[PDB]
């Protein structure tokens, strides 16, 4: 069974470095050339860099030549990405990728991907909000975190139907924002309760809170 | 030099219609054109590979045409499982380049959002902090526009958007606008309204509130 299992994201500050690591299997590592492609939030594809079968030869893309340096030790099936001098705009999704033929780099398996996040920030837990309310809406703000992700889920997923969790926003503060909603029977509103569940690993808080109206 | 331009930007089709995806070149590339499928939350899935081959598992309404610097990515019969967003990528020459993407929607009947209007929390406002939150619920098409009055006096680089992914179930799309104000300042102002414009409205939607 192939596997890109990755590893060595994570948060880190402008000018630190990271190694990030895929170590592959179900299949010869050596007979194949490897890649990296990263993909910011909310955007696009973008190749970072790749490298041949053996080791002799490197190619970077010009957003990260000089600061980054891609290598494979055949022997532990591993690749390497080495990231120095990080910036803010490298924050992405870092993707493992093998190429599909011997003499192409054309990605055929990506690794499940890892979030790197360089920013000066501080690892924050968020701050959560009521929105209090035949149909009205009501929600939980998620001001203030630090770093991405949150889960979120509401009576602790006994409720799915009719929610919405927007996608995150970078604060000029460096933490992020964002606010689930759900829409239910406005004459269920004083006797169903509606609390939302925020779980965020990275300061290990978690928090419910209970939304009801004003 | 090696440009991938790719069209449309989104893709408005209903379940069972053919989708037609172009991507163009700056430069021959020797037919080494690359197709990719995206879905939420997931590593892209490669459909199409160099010289327009089907890549094993891929059904057969999925195919690749075009030569030189024109390309093309038919979709012959779209299904509930194939609207995502799809990127091209070149693989003739170094640095190796994508194209910006393309987003096929469900196309569906025009549905106005459900606007709704949230002050600050009893809670935020101890904090410091004011937050008003404006709530546009379950529309179509994805164009929608947030305007904010404070007092009647229109706000304007002190809020921010965000939009949820087309829904599964129903299609539609729900976006938040949100103002940001010091403690201060939201308690030295009176009325506070967001205003809604799009399609489904024959008339801007205003939702407002006092104390």
């Amino acid at each position: 069974e192939v596997q890109l299992v990755e590893s060595g994201g994570g948060l880190v500050q402008p000018g630190g470095s990271l190694r990030l690591s895929c170590v592959t299997s179900g299949f010869t590592f050596r007979k194949f050339g490897m890649s990296w492609v990263r993909q910011a939030p909310g955007k696009g594809l973008e190749w970072v860099a790749s490298i041949v079968t053996g080791g002799r030869k490197t190619y970077y893309s010009d957003s990260v030549k000089g600061r980054f340096t891609i290598s494979r030790d055949n022997s532990k099936n591993t690749l390497y990405l080495q990231m120095n001098s990080l910036r803010a705009e490298d924050t992405a999704v870092y993707y493992c990728t093998r190429g599909y033929s011997s003499t192409s780099y054309a990605m055929d398996y990506w690794g499940q991907g890892t979030l790197v996040t360089v920013s000066s920030a501080s690892t924050k837990g968020p701050s959560v909000f009521p929105l209090a309310p035949g149909t009205a809406a009501l929600g939980c703000l998620v001001k203030d975190y630090f770093p991405e992700p949150v889960t979120v889920s509401w009576n602790s997923g006994a409720l799915t139907s009719g929610v919405h969790t927007f996608p995150a926003v970078l604060q000029s503060s460096g933490l992020y924002s964002l606010s689930s909603v759900v829409t239910v029977p406005s004459s269920s509103l004083g006797t169903q309760t509606y609390i939302c569940n925020v779980n965020h690993k990275p300061s290990n808080t978690k928090v419910d809170k209970k939304v009801e109206p004003k | 030099d090696i440009v991938l331009t790719q069209s449309p930007a989104t893709l408005s089709l209903s379940p069972g219609e053919r989708a037609t995806l172009s991507c163009m070149t700056s430069t021959d590339i020797d037919d080494d054109m690359n197709w990719y499928q995206q879905k939420p939350g997931q590593a892209p899935r490669l459909l199409i590979s160099e010289g327009n081959t089907l890549r094993p598992g891929v059904p057969a309404r999925f195919s690749g045409s075009g030569s030189g610097t024109d390309f093309t990515l038919t979709i012959s019969s779209l299904e509930p499982e194939d609207f995502a967003v799809y990127y091209c990528l070149q693989s003739f020459n170094v640095p190796l380049t994508f194209g910006q993407g393309t987003k096929v929607e469900i196309k569906r009947t025009v549905a106005a959002p459900s606007v709704f209007i949230f002050p600050p929390s009893d809670s935020q406002l101890k904090s410091g902090t004011a937050s008003v939150v404006c709530l546009l619920n379950n529309f179509y098409p994805r164009e929608a526009k947030v305007q904010w009055k404070v007092d009647n006096a229109l706000q304007s680089g002190n809020s921010q958007e965000s939009v949820t992914e087309q829904d599964s179930k129903d299609s539609t799309y729900s976006l938040s606008s949100t103002l940001t104000l010091s403690k201060a300042d939201y308690e030295k102002h009176k009325v506070y309204a967001c205003e809604v414009t799009h399609q489904g409205l024959s008339s801007p939607v205003t939702k407002s509130f006092n104390r």
